[PDB]
């Protein structure tokens, strides 16, 4: 009862995947759980339904393993009020927002930390090493996020282009950091990870920046390994994927000792390897 | 109130220890970008030999840590006093009797004799469970570290995994490193053949590793890569086979806790971690 928790997550491979569940028998098998979605009836009524998927992934995987030693139960389901979290007019949105005002009690996906969520949500220890890359074609000459190409744009004819995927902590650190960048780049904003990645292989951007974690993943599957993180896979602002809590949350000290827990005895190594490992 | 007691630990580029001037001061000099470098007085033993008593001197600290420290006291606005980890060693719980006792700058903090450590202190869950961490200020792992020469795999090369007297390696005693080993029943093997050896600090691995006294130091990559662009007769071998943080550590009933992470997030946030680890620990190659 206090004891099954509803938790809210959000698709981003492989950290999380999410697959239509069978129509018989209507139950998920293999590596997946169960996860709900709300999907409208149409634009003109607040009426939706939820949709019964399944979700298997690296951050899943987590959850099952806190799930198994902090001895709780869950209803999994997908955010649908924006993404990842996003402070509009001061109210947070997506992950971060569903925390907040209460209607999940964590938070397990692609999340990451930074200051400006910390200050409304707990997050576990960092369980995912992560901060912000860039990633460009083979041999791209780019030094990183400070590099005057992104600095300073249009000193260059024709000037760089680059782009990330808006209303995350990416964007957010760009907007605080580098005012003129982030002006910018807004011109360039994709829609989506996959969206970038055939942008950046049609040459119709340069330069795609966003999560370190995600981005060195799609570097090791590319096709060729034609495109790669900059820097030998350097990362800014280098911080973690957190599970998100609510403020004084009595949950929190139990699932850090585990992500802990699970570092120490080497059983995140083997998810690594089943779920982020790239022939590139 | 009170100034906030600090324990440090000697570990280079993190943290320097220098004597004081005659005056009793510490010596003006300036960072690699032409900056003053930031130092202050931190009290520590003179004698730092196993056994032996620990009556303490003034002494000059600074790095990595201290650059650290000082931007957490002005941003949160305490004031503090260094000193110096009295037995020189990072912290480990070891039996005792029944009993088991933390040592190191971990029993100093439980013990009250320091009120936050600041130091390359890795986050495990064995020390969680007794104090808090912050966020991480810096992400690294372990590495091994050989003689310019010496040929090693890495974490699996057989003369680690199936080792004889032959090939010497080692960490340090009552430290995180020691504790991984020790944890995991899958490196026991590895385990038995380090407790022959292990050095009271990493400066003395480091030097018998130099002097083929030690052909394999396993420890800290930010420590190690350090090293091994400053002395060119060392190198790192395998590349990270573990990743860990270092975090400021306090008792759990800290009222510092909450803006000393908030703060650490801020800095990695704005550059100012990046700038520290250009100043001291990515300059050289
Ligand atoms: N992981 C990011 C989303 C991707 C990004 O903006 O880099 C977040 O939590 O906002």
């Amino acid at each position: 009862d206090d004891n099954h928790l509803s938790i809210v997550t959000l698709e981003e491979a492989p950290f999380v995947i999410v697959e239509d569940i069978d129509p018989l028998t209507e139950t998920c098998v293999r590596n997946t759980v169960p996860c709900r979605k709300f999907v409208k009836i149409n634009n003109s009524t607040n009426e939706g339904m939820n949709v019964k998927k399944c979700c298997k992934g690296f951050c899943i995987d987590i959850l099952k393993k806190l799930s198994r030693t902090v001895k709780f139960t869950y209803d999994l389901y997908l955010v649908t009020n924006g993404k990842h979290g996003k402070k509009v007019n001061n109210v947070w949105n997506g992950m971060i927002g569903e925390v907040v005002y209460q209607r999940a009690v964590m938070a397990v996906g692609s999340l990451t930390i930074n200051e400006e969520r910390s200050e409304v949500v707990d997050f576990s220890v960092p369980f995912v090493e992560t901060g912000i890359s860039v990633m460009v074609s083979r041999g791209t000459q780019v030094t990183g996020l400070s590099d005057k190409k992104f600095q300073r744009p249009h000193d260059y004819s024709p000037p760089f282009r680059f782009g990330t995927v808006p209303n995350g902590s990416t964007e957010r650190n760009i907007r605080n950091n580098y005012p003129y960048m982030h002006q910018y780049m807004t011109r360039f904003n994709q829609r989506g990870v996959e969206d970038a990645l055939v942008s950046l292989k049609t040459g119709k951007l340069d330069a795609f920046i966003y999560d370190a974690a995600v981005l060195n993943y799609k570097a090791g599957r590319d096709e060729g390994c034609k495109l790669v993180t900059i820097g030998s896979g350097y990362i800014f602002a280098t911080t973690g994927y957190g599970i998100a809590l609510q403020k004084g949350s009595p949950w929190k000290r139990q699932i850090d000792l585990a992500l802990l827990q699970f570092v120490g005895d080497g059983e995140m190594e083997e998810l690594e390897t089943l779920w982020l490992t790239g022939i590139c | 109130s009170t100034r906030l007691k600090i324990v440090t630990i000697h570990q280079e580029p993190f943290v320097y220890v220098k004597p004081t001037m005659s005056d009793g001061t510490c010596k003006e000099e300036f960072t690699v970008n032409g900056d003053p470098v930031k130092k202050v007085i931190c009290t520590g033993p003179n004698d730092t030999s196993p056994g032996s008593p620990r009556h303490t001197v003034p002494q000059c600290c600074y790095g990595f840590c201290i650059d650290l420290l000082i931007k957490l006291a002005r941003t949160m606005n305490f004031t503090y006093e260094v000193h110096l980890v009295a037995d020189g060693k990072f912290g480990t719980q070891e039996r005792v009797s029944n009993k088991k006792e933390w040592n190191g700058m971990m029993g100093e903090l439980l013990s009250g004799q320091a009120d936050m450590i600041v130091a390359p202190l890795t986050i495990n869950n064995e020390r969680a469970q007794y104090i808090e961490f912050s966020k991480p200020f810096k992400y690294q792992g372990l590495t091994i570290l050989v003689k310019k020469g010496t040929r090693i795999t890495g974490i699996n090369d057989p003369r680690l995994r199936n080792p004889s007297d032959k090939f010497i390696y080692a960490t340090v005693k009552q430290s995180s490193v020691d504790i991984y080993f020790r944890r995991q029943v899958e490196l026991s093997t590895m385990y038995r053949h380090m407790e022959k050896h292990n050095y009271e600090s990493a400066a003395e691995a480091i030097q018998a590793v130099r002097d083929n006294k030690l052909h394999a130091f396993i420890w800290d990559s930010a420590v190690l890569e350090f090293e091994a662009s400053q002395k060119c007769d060392l190198v790192t071998t395998g590349e990270l086979f573990f990743r860990s943080g270092f975090g400021i550590g306090m008792r759990k009933d800290s009222p510092w806790k909450q803006n000393v992470s908030l703060s650490i997030l801020k800095s990695h946030e704005n550059g100012f971690m990046e700038d520290l680890d250009k100043t001291w620990v990515r300059y050289q190659e």
